[PDB]
């Protein structure tokens, strides 16, 4: 799994891959890991599918009740706090890394990270899942604050493509959603139009020379392609 | 006339007499007034002293329930103190679970719900206090009253207790859109000095509090020099 969320000027972008696997076999190649918690607040889910589905549903139930009781739309910080409490009270019996992100008019676009263990950290961007390890350096080199909404969608699509080209446990579609004061905008990129993969990178077109033909010299040239 | 022995029984006319009787305890208590300015809210209350030998602060009727909100009690003080505890617990729950300061309208509706439940069951009696709630959270300045029936309403200005009919007359000659929190303290105190009955209650003092911009939306007693 590869998940992330990034803040921009006046909102957030969430992004993910679409693969669910038992280790070496793909059970679903088109999962949806961006789960809605309220009109402008979403989470990204990693770890056990069963545990994350169950805690997202419970968090959403509590936010809907709260919103009816106050007659106002909820803030991102309230969703993060409710979710944190469920992750922390159940930490020994679950496998879950969560990112909560969204837009509200008090604080604008906000991103919170809730990793294994149940801590809660407020950031400018967050990464999660098996594929995150491939992206720390990509962001350290190429991320800046103050990107526009279109810059930020394009950047997150590229980041997800890099992680899934190297991580066997990620793959498939790239899903994104952008949350701001207007309406939410979702997008799905198919593998055939991915912005990066190893299979089409020209520096990996020519094969390594592992199988040189039997020769009278120690010079290494080409791979054998036909029987002698 | 057996219909007035418990709060779990309607009368033939559709009334609940135990709740009416509890309201009569509030109407015989000391007077309170409050006003909602553009800055904040001010509350003031009359304390009838029972001895000239009390320390200052004894039997206080005004209590903070969060950083930005407070309550004033009319009628029976120990009953009021049980409501203050409940309110403190609801404000804490809102910070701990939802990460917000409790909005004023929500605090008032929980206090109402709590008071109402004691008008339904043969084994409990209704509270003999009315509570004034004053708050300034993300929903602006707000002033509410909850009575022994559990009915809750919002006001620009209000008076309770035995001086209330006259005090109401004088709150109607204020301009609520324009007034500041320093003017309000002078006007509200004046109303309370004027309705005091000097025959019946010989010793008294005033207690005053506010929450406003000047105070940084912190609910507190006014410094004793401003009276």
């Amino acid at each position: 799994t590869t998940i992330m969320a990034v803040a921009f000027k006046g909102g957030v972008v969430l992004a993910a891959d679409s693969r669910t696997s038992t280790g070496t076999y793909v059970v679903n190649r088109a999962s949806n890991k961006l789960t809605k918690l309220a009109e402008k607040i979403y989470c990204c889910r990693s770890g056990s599918a069963a545990d994350t589905q169950a805690l997202a549903e419970q968090t959403a139930n509590y936010l809907e009740s709260y919103e009816i009781d106050t007659s106002k739309p909820v803030n991102v910080t309230t969703a993060a706090n409710i979710f944190k409490k469920l992750c922390y009270m159940n930490k020994w019996n679950i496998s879950a890394g969560i990112i909560v992100a969204g837009y509200d008019p008090l604080n604008g676009g906000s991103v919170y990270s809730i990793p294994s263990g149940g801590s809660c950290v407020k950031l400018d961007y967050a990464l999660g899942g098996s594929g995150s390890i491939f992206l720390y350096s990509f962001f350290d080199a190429n991320y800046k604050t103050g990107m526009s909404k279109e810059e930020c969608v394009c950047f997150c699509q590229r980041a997800v493509a890099h992680a899934y080209s190297r991580d066997g446990s990620s793959g498939g579609l790239i899903r994104t959603i952008a949350l701001h004061q207007g309406e939410p905008e979702d997008m799905t990129i198919p593998w055939t139009k991915t912005p990066y993969c190893m299979e089409k990178d020209p520096k990996y077109r020519d094969l390594a020379v592992q199988n040189p033909p039997f020769s009278s010299s120690a010079k290494i040239t080409v791979n054998q392609s036909r029987s002698e | 006339t057996e219909h007035d022995q418990s709060t779990d029984i309607f009368s033939a006319d559709g009334r609940v007499f135990q709740v009416e009787y509890a309201c009569k305890a509030v109407d015989n208590g000391s007077t309170a007034v409050a006003a909602c300015c553009t800055d904040g809210v001010v509350v003031a209350v009359e304390k009838i002293l029972t001895s000239r030998m009390l320390e200052e602060g004894s039997n206080d009727r005004i209590h903070a329930v969060d950083r930005q909100a407070g309550v004033c009690i009319c009628g029976m003080l120990p009953d009021g103190r049980a409501v203050v505890s409940r309110a403190r617990a609801e404000a804490e729950n809102s910070r701990d679970v939802f990460a917000t300061p409790i909005p004023g309208s929500v605090l008032a509706s929980r206090i109402g719900e709590f008071m109402h439940v004691y008008t339904t069951h043969y084994a409990y009696r209704p509270f003999g206090c009315s509570v004034i709630i004053a708050s300034y959270a993300d929903d602006g300045p707000q002033l509410f009253v909850s009575d022994p029936s559990g009915t809750v309403a919002g006001y620009y200005g209000i008076a309770l207790g035995k001086g209330k009919t006259v005090a109401k007359t004088e709150l109607e000659k204020l301009n609520f859109k324009s007034i500041t929190c320093d003017e309000a303290v002078v006007k509200l105190t004046k109303i309370l000095h004027d309705v005091h009955d000097k025959s019946k209650d010989k010793l008294y003092e005033l207690e005053v509090a506010w929450v406003c911009n000047k105070s940084n939306c912190v609910f507190q007693h006014v410094p004793n020099d401003m009276i």
